[PDB]
RNA sequence: GGGAGAAGGUACGCUGUUGAUGGUGAUAGGUCUCCUUGAGCUUUCGACAGUCGCAGAUACCAGGCUGCUGCAACUG
RNA sequence: AAACUGAAGAGUUUGAUCAUGGCUCAGAUUGAACGCU
RNA sequence: GCAAGCGUUAAUCGGAAUUACUGGGCGUAAAGGGAGCGUAGGUGGCUCGAUAAGUCAGAUGUGAAAUCCCCGGGCUUAACCUGGGAACUGCAUCUGAUACUGUUGAGCUAGAGUAUGUGAGAGGAAGGUAGAAUUCCAGGUGUAGCGGUGAAAUGCGUAGAGAUCUGGAGGAAUACCGAUGGCGAAGGCAGCCUUCUGGCAUAAUACUGACACUGAGGCUCGAAAGCGUGGGUAGCAAACAGGAUUAGAUACCCUGGUAGUCCACGCCGUAAACGAUGUCUACUAGUCGUUGGGUCCGGACUUAGUGACGCAGCUAACGCAAUAAGUA
RNA sequence: GUUCACCACGGUGUGGUUGAUGACUGGGGUGAAGUCGUAACAAGGUAGCCGUAGGGGAACCUGCGGCUGGAUC
């Protein structure tokens, strides 16, 4: 990158999106539990992890 | 082609000192003579003379110095290049090696050291750092 | 191609000084004669891309010389392109 | 190339005033002749103002249009 | 007189290594929320 | 370890030099555009002047107060409040300086070009032609195999093959030379001859006088395969057919075999289009080859290419190393 | 008061842009000791890879050109 190249183009940073889109930049969010079940974990571990599919006030499920 | 005369001058000096040459010669110019004279009076090179050649041409020859077998000019880098010129005020001239080195400054009063320009209270184009 | 005789004819016609053969006018006149002469060859061998590269090069050089004259002496450039029909 | 007049809109009568304009060319000025001005007649586009009716392409005359799909390229 | 004082890295790819390179963490901050108090 | 708070979540900057201006990279880790020409632009030789726009300095006006910072003062301390400074990296207008950039006048020759003489070359385009060899066809001799493979078999052959000799048709490629040899911007380009034509290398003189470098968009060219139209069609050969092998064998091996490969004119626009290394310029130990020139006395030197080594330097290492991946 | 001019609402038509959905369908990913093979890494048992074309249940195979980021020589 020459100086002329930096002026003509300019270095841009990509802004990464949030890892918690369903919260909508809120600390917590209220939802209703649409399904309470258990599931198996990934390869190394073995258990019955307790999970709930919940539809939140933001419209996510 | 060659679009940085000052850069070429400093590059010739740097390569000659890395190769342990006694002297380095180039085509001359008043700007090159001003920079070489500043180097001489700063003590980085022994002498710099112009020999008038034919065809309205001139050769600038600089005798280098070595201390304990090492080159006196440790580092000589160009700061203001043709693609990005650097002009500073009297209170923004960058120091070299905490004042041990010299920032060659082109001011309205001519080529002079960074400390000389600071004493005169005048800025200019910071052309090189020699230490 | 052009011969030495007609090349010297062009030089003598576009002389700036005595036996100069290096001014923009004489260079552009020689280039124009050579290009107009090579148009005949390229009407015959139009698939000749390697020679056409050199023809394009002399067109580019003539254009650079004409720009240099336009920047140097405007009336001189206008008169020269007036004779050469460019 | 088209589709396409796709679809769909607006104006349209009469009266007065008014701008532009094509043709023909009497009368003059410089011989089945030429050039300039151009009377009378005539053509084609506008603008403004008014006016009547339910309605002005007022009668006769004079495309309905569109979407999806099968077939055959088409005129014949 | 002064306004001129400021800069730390770690884990994780390999049998091990150096490099590259992403991910993750230790900090500061808030008009904060939540949980325990 | 914090403490009337302590953790978690969300969010911003930091660490992240992880968009690198300060402050990174692109041979092999991600990364040089396939190559060129060139538009806007960016940048740009020497000398003497002018100007003072950039630049630098000074002055003035302004840059609100609060906040941040410094010196203090008042709250019991602190937070907080508060006086004066500093700062507000800025803008504007005058004045000065002229080293550099800009704009200009004149000059110069060293970068870049021109004229003239020699030289090498598979550089390009269009025609013609030669000699081997294959295939096919027609004959003479001749008789039982040929061909193919690791073996075979398919196949060809007593309707006479193969082998051998003699004629004919045709197409494609150009053994030897042949060479980290040459030429070309890259892609590429090999028989021989003519025609048309580009660049390059070289010695000296004369000439122009910075005319330069690079280059987004753009345009041109661009292996092979492929596509369109029209010809051609010997060999080779995708597909395809048969024979083998195999558990299977849509393969590898065998026997055939069509598009294609060839020509003309156009499209396509891609390759591990590679040196996985953009172009241009300067400088930096050396040794040995080779190509094209040149100059001296079989060598010596000097040039422009093209190779092999090898310091310093560089690199994560491998390695590069005047044809840099070194120093700019 | 009337009338004309300007004009908000509202209406008509015909397009553009974009969110959610949609039978079915294409590829991508994840998940177990599944089925078929064995394409690549060694010369990976036919060197591999790049472009392109044809073919094939599937990795892939074959042709043409290119590369070395190919061992044995």
């Amino acid at each position: 990158a020459t100086t002329n190249q930096l002026i003509r183009k300019g270095r841009k940073t990509i802004k990464e999106k949030s890892k918690v889109p369903a919260l909508q930049a809120c600390p917590q969010r209220r939802g209703v539990c649409t399904r309470v079940y258990t599931t198996t974990p990934k390869k190394p571990n073995s258990a019955m992890r307790k999970v709930c599919r919940v539809r939140l006030t933001s419209g996510y499920e | 082609s060659m679009q940085d005369t000052v850069g070429d001058m400093l590059t010739r000096i740097r390569n000659a000192q890395m190769a342990n040459k006694v002297s380095v010669a180039m085509p001359s110019s008043k700007l090159r003579k001003s920079i070489a004279d500043l180097l001489v009076s700063e003590g980085y090179v022994a002498s710099a003379v112009v020999n008038a050649e034919e065809n309205n041409k001139a050769t600038l020859s600089i005798e280098l110095k070595y201390f304990e077998g090492k080159a006196v000019i440790e580092t000589i880098q160009r700061f203001s290049r043709p693609g990005l010129r650097q002009h500073r005020g009297k209170d923004a001239i960058p120091t070299v090696k905490q004042g041990m080195g010299v920032a060659i400054v082109s001011t309205s009063q001519g080529i002079m050291s960074d400390r000389a320009a600071r004493a005169a209270g005048i800025g200019g184009e910071v052309v090189a750092f020699v230490a | 191609m052009l011969t030495n005789s007609d090349r010297e004819q062009i030089i003598a016609q576009y002389q700036r000084g005595e036996n100069d053969t290096g001014s923009p006018e004489v260079q552009v006149a020689l280039l124009s004669a050579r290009i107009n002469d090579l148009q005949n060859h390229f009407k015959a061998h139009k698939a000749d891309h390697h020679s056409r590269r050199g023809l394009i090069r002399m067109v580019n050089t003539r254009r650079k010389l004409l720009d240099y004259l336009k920047g140097k002496d405007l009336g001189r450039y206008t008169t020269l392109i007036s004779q050469l029909g460019l």
